[PDB]
């Protein structure tokens, strides 16, 4: 009714956050830097490669679900 | 066992054709600069009917300026007010394919999109109209500037679809008089597209084909139920060895048998990209040496021929298709004009594994298979026979024609002796041919002494040869206002595109021999951005494609704020050397980078800037050029001398 | 005021959804399965191993941010 | 290069001690069943003052029933209403450490938590008070049952902290009369704990120490500013080779120099877990063969001694510490009683790389260092000298005492010739000692014929030896109501823990030699759950620890619904064989599994159930037992015969 309208607006904002231009690059940089913490001199490539291979697909996949706010709210039992 | 083939109870599904993908990304990059006659010979092995692969379908990437697996592909609209229908090589390829086979089916699909389109976001569905106009304009451009009819249009390669964009796309196409253009969705998995079609009548009406990637010969209930044509819109992606050929052979038959799929499209068309880039040599054939003219007519070419030379889109599969008693499968087709084609494969598990998905063990042992022709097929008394055996060079027979079969005894029956990894094509058609051209030149490494002054007044292609862009887009550029640097190479991206892959934050184009270890790179550079601008030259660049972000070597950077830096990585996280330099924007400088063993040096206008800087060794990789961010910059008089 | 109260409850429902017992195992299975699509007979181990190593850390890290609903809403410009 | 050492301008930070971790997870598993005198000798090399590693701190995992790297560790509360302060080996270890060194510092930290604390969620912050009560019960139990004073308590290992939980934990501790117990947070990165302390006065008051993991010798601005003690609460985790020893040497000095860290704690204490489990041989020493008594006093033991034998918690670092002109570093500490200790290291980059994080290149070359003792240090006339040289066998010398140094010339100055990969300890203290015990027995593989009938009436430890639980918890069990099976082994988890790692969905305990390839496993099994219950025995189990979910091998399952299944994986996705069997719940059955080359067979009560089932070969791994889900089941009369 009314929490359905607000729920939908929250999902929208959250979506718009991941959809921001800066978001992809900001996440890659965080995740590549954590690669230097997770492993040494030799295996810094494996980690970094895995990140640059799946992060786009993961992030874009999430943006996909955030794009249908009605559906999100329906699952959270705030819409139906 | 006795295998019946009959058309008395009716027919199976309509066959839609076999195809291949050029794009996703820059897979055809090195083909364009092959010398004649070799370039034209390669094209014949791929597209000439009753010769080689004789492909029914050609699927191309609609370039979006982003990195899309083995490089970037140029867009028709770099900027909102920019329109150019002559960049890249996909237009040329489609025209070459169409010249050989006018009945070839054409498909377009975006992987990436230019930045401007997102209107501040890294999402293509921001303004559904602007995105649909961007795409439909390409399709109209294909006809108005190249006389090409695009038959199929996709949504967003291996990325989420928008049902409302799919609806807008139909509207847009129809409005622009392109009612004939069909829509394929969603170039990803069977779901959520299949269930979405069952829940939405309006969406069901606008989607013509369900296109799934690497399905492993199977479909899902919802897809069968949709009543739509089902295609494996992207498959293969395996090294073109005998193993790769086996994988292709098996899926060509079993995609229909197991998954009701009436079309299979291989990624990629031809391996015309540096082998050390991701998924090297994963094309139907190999053509990665334009400097030598050397090409390889790989096994998958002949595996393709077994179907493509003896079938055509519009033929129908019979209801009678299936698996063999001791392993393998058989398909059978008709044109309804009296012709019949029978394709049999016995690919062993060990010699037919694809990259995707997981293949569970199955045994293949020697067998005899008897085939009886019931219905209208019983009137056939003569069949042509074609044979292939994949394996070691000693037992390697590609597309060899065997003795004609005679079924004169009125029985309408015959038997075959079947071993492992064999293909048989039994057809009424007389048109079969194993196409042949004289052997091409021997393989040779990339030239150890190379130069490009980019002094090409009216180039045939938008970019200089052998430069494979891995982030950003580099093009031939003419500056009349300057006589000393009239013809240059320019990086033209001014913003990060709606990325398919994880593009670098700096632009970069690689060239040469990945094996190179000792080298001297020289280039004239020009920074267009005041204060903030930066450019580089590099050597020993080890990684590209989807892993371009991880790339390491020796990078020599110079910034318009009067500074320089030498890094071990494209990311610039690791510093070898740094300091001040007499460098500003809008001024031409000559950069020299020398790398030998553990040590490197750099020169500015022939004067030493830095010397004896210790670098990681051993190390090897390509030479490269680039810019600090997505910014304009020019390059001229490129030179490299290296030792492999 | 009022969207601040609803926003906070949305973050809580989603947060609690990931916090369900069944969630970890469900996600594991999904990604372990997708590993058979991504890779063949040989490399099915690498993918699966990466999954079983980092999903725990990643998932539990997100559950942390969802645990402060006020903070989430402040970033979404529905609270401050 | 003259380096001044002086206490005239005052002192640096208070030194808090060097320690090691037992736990995270089951790292001390195989130590408990070592025969005497070897077990006691190992403990001396670790904890005996002026002997070996002479550790100042012992940090233990507070077992939570979950998989925590190399196995599971038993909780004091398996279920609500359950309390037992005698499970596992951490109580015993702490008591053994305390017997040798009564001034040892004790720390506890949870990795996992029992599932019941989650009340429906896999989250420990559902009821703050309840979780704090669980943790505080452990501290109280340590005191009440073992006379152990826990000095420090942590939050949740490498997992998010809850500010309110930390506050509630402080309240709870104080309420229970444990005001002396200090809190360390958050056993993860510098952030967000450091900034949280600056923004919240109340949180700042309750946190005594900021504990960071694998910091790479550096801290952050917010942590320095907090004014809190900074500890590298988990570091090292590298193979105990000479390279591992170099890593440890370098960080011990530079954690203080570069990051103001006054304590460093190594993961792990001693490698007493199967080497083929994750991070094998990453302890200060090795003791992974209780069956032979063979142990290795690895290099890190002596690297530890260079600091631990000549410093004590409560000493102060001088303001005068730093790096050496041509590479390496020096620290200096006093006790305020006129004693002085100087520790110098020259670890080359190539021989001191840790697993975490990335170490950037730095050069180290031959040099001379001059030290001058200003202030109250000038009055020192004499110094004892200890030396270590890491490297090749031709040049490895550990903790060798050299000729005393005299400064009688009133100069208060001395000079050293330093090469690479060297450690020097210069101290006034006379108490130094390279501890020695005769060489232990030679290494030998796990017995090829092994049996355990679990017939132990009053066991010293809660679980049978050599069984390393990888999911679930297995314990000695006594059932008086049965004479034929009075003493058994029982899986006691009835629900999945609040996991730290990705535990399997089936319980499993591994044993033996990972090299085993042909084997026969036998065990009496008993399913407690009617209808749904299931158990298994297995061979060639190739993975464990944090990778337990990935384990392959040959698994023979029986179910209480009258069925059986043979799988290739613990996950049961791959079936080798399946069918019916005369099996019900609450009945004892004898299971036999035989594996040889490409073939396997299984027996039920000595009768063949399945035979000549083709399995993957080659293959190798441990023997194992387990249950279908987190359910009760019993095992008895275990036997294995194998060929390596
Ligand atoms: C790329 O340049 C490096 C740097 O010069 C080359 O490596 C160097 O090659 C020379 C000749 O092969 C080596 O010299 C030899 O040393 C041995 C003793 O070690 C001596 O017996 C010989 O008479 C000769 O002087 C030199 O050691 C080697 N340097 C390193 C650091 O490996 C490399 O060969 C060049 N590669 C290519 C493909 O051009
Ligand atoms: C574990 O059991 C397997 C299965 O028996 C063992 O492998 C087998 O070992 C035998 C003897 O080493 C091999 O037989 C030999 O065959 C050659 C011809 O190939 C012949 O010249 C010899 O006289 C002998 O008969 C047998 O081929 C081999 N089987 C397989 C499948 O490899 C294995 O050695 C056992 N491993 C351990 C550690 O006990
Ligand atoms: C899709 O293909 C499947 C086979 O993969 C068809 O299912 C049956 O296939 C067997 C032979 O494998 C035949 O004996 C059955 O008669 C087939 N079913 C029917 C209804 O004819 C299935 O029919 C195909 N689906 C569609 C939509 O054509
Ligand atoms: C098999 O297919 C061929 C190819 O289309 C058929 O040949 C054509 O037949 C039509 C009339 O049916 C003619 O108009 C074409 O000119 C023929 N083309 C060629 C190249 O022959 C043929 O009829 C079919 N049937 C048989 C039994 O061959
Ligand atoms: C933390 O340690 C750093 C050194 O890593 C201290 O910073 C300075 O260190 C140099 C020598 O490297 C000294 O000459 C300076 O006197 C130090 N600064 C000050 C203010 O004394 C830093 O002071 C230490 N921080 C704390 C909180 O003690
Ligand atoms: C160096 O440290 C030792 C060890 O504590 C000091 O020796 C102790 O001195 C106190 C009084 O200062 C006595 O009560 C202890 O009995 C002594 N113990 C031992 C083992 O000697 C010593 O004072 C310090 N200073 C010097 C110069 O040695
Ligand atoms: C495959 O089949 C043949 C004939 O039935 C048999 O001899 C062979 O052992 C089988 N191989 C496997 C691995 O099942
Ligand atoms: C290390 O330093 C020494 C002496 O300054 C020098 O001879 C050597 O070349 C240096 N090595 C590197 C790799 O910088
Ligand atoms: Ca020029
Ligand atoms: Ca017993």
């Amino acid at each position: 009714s009314l929490p359905c309208d607000i729920c939908k607006t929250v999902v929208t904002e959250a979506g718009n956050l991941l959809k921001d231009n800066a978001t992809q690059e900001e996440i890659l940089h965080y995740l590549e830097k954590t690669c230097e913490w997770i492993h040494d001199s030799s295996l810094s490539a494996s980690c970094k490669e895995v990140v640059d291979s799946y992060l786009p697909v993961i992030l874009d996949m999430i943006k996909g679900e955030m794009s249908n706010p009605g559906e999100v709210c329906s699952a959270l039992n705030l819409c139906q | 066992g006795a295998y019946v083939l009959d058309d008395s109870d009716g027919l199976g599904r309509e066959f839609d054709g076999i195809g291949a993908v050029s794009g996703g990304g820059a897979t055809s990059r090195l083909l364009v600069n092959y010398p004649e006659p070799y370039r034209s010979e390669i094209l014949d092995y791929l597209f000439k009917p009753n010769f080689g692969a004789s492909l029914h379908i050609l699927k191309v990437e609609i370039g979006g300026d982003g990195q899309t697996t083995d490089g970037t592909e140029p867009s028709h609209m770099h900027y909102e007010l920019d329109e150019n229908y002559f960049r890249g090589y996909e237009w040329w390829l489609m025209k070459e394919a169409k010249k050989r086979n006018p009945d070839i089916i054409l498909m377009g699909l975006p992987w990436s999109f230019p930045g401007w389109l997102g209107k501040g976001f890294s999402w293509p569905y921001v303004n559904l109209q602007l995105t649909a106009y961007y795409v439909v304009r390409w399709i109209l451009g294909a006809k108005h500037y190249h006389d090409l009819d695009i038959d199929y249009i996709g949504i967003w390669n291996e990325r989420p679809f928008d049902a409302n964009y799919i609806k807008e796309l139909r509207k847009m196409l129809d409005y622009q008089g392109l009612q004939r253009v069909r829509i394929i969705a969603s170039d990803n998995l069977w779901e959520p597209i299949s269930s979405s079609l069952l829940l939405d009548q309006e969406l069901w009406k606008v989607v013509d084909v369900i296109g799934a990637h690497y399905p492993g010969t199977y479909t899902v209930w919802n897809a069968k139920m949709s009543g739509k044509k089902l295609w494996s819109s992207e498959d293969f992606s395996t090294i073109n060895s005998n193993v790769g050929a086996g994988c292709w052979s098996r899926i060509l038959n079993q995609n229909y048998i197991n998954g009701n799929m009436t079309s299979t499209i291989a990624w990629n068309l031809v391996a015309s990209y540096y082998e050390e880039l991701p998924y090297g040599r994963s094309g139907l054939m190999t053509a990665q040496e334009p400097w030598s003219g050397h090409y390889v007519v790989a096994s998958p070419i002949w595996v393709s021929a077994h179907t493509t030379q003896f079938t055509q889109p519009g033929w129908y599969y019979l209801k009678t298709v299936g698996h063999l008693e001791k392993g393998g499968s058989y398909v059978a087709l008709t044109d309804g004009l009296g012709n019949l084609t029978i394709i049999i494969e016995t690919m062993s598990h060990q010699h037919s594994m694809c990259i995707r998905p997981y293949l569970p063990y199955y045994n293949v042992s020697h067998q005899l298979a008897t085939f009886t022709l019931k219905g209208s097929l019983r009137e056939i008394q003569e069949l042509q026979v074609w044979y292939t055996k994949l394996g070691t060079p000693q037992q390697r027979l590609h597309f060899k024609q065997l003795d004609t079969l005679w079924l004169l005894d009125g029985s309408g029956s015959f038997t075959l002796e079947l071993e492992e990894d064999e293909i048989f094509t039994l057809t009424t058609l007389t048109t079969g041919r194993k196409g042949s051209y004289p052997p091409p030149p021997s393989s040779k490494p990339f030239p150890t002494n190379y130069k490009d002054d980019f002094n090409v007044e009216y180039p045939l292609f938008s970019e200089a040869p052998n430069f494979a862009d891995q982030t950003g887009v580099f093009e031939y550029y003419m500056n009349n206002e300057d006589r000393e640097h009239r013809f240059t190479l320019r990086q033209v991206l001014n913003q990060r595109p709606i990325t398919w892959a994880a593009d670098a934050s700096s632009t970069i184009s690689v060239i040469g021999d990945h094996h190179w270890t000792n080298m001297t790179v020289q280039c004239d550079v020009y920074i267009e951005t005041p204060r903030s601008g930066g450019v580089f030259i590099a050597g020993r660049v080890n990684k590209g494609g989807i892993l371009i972000r991880s790339a390491t070597g020796v990078f020599f950077w110079i910034f318009a704020n009067g500074s320089y830096r030498v890094t071990a990585d494209l990311g610039g996280w690791i510093t070898y050397a740094s300091g001040h330099a007499d460098v500003t924007a809008k001024r031409w400088y000559t950069l020299t980078l020398g790398i030998k063993g553990y040590f490197a040096f750099g020169m500015l206008n022939g004067t030493i800037l830095w010397k004896n800087v210790r670098v990681k060794y051993p190390g090897h990789g390509w030479a490269a050029i680039g810019t600090h961010t997505f910014e304009f910059a020019q390059f001229d008089n490129f030179r490299v001398e290296a030792a492999r």
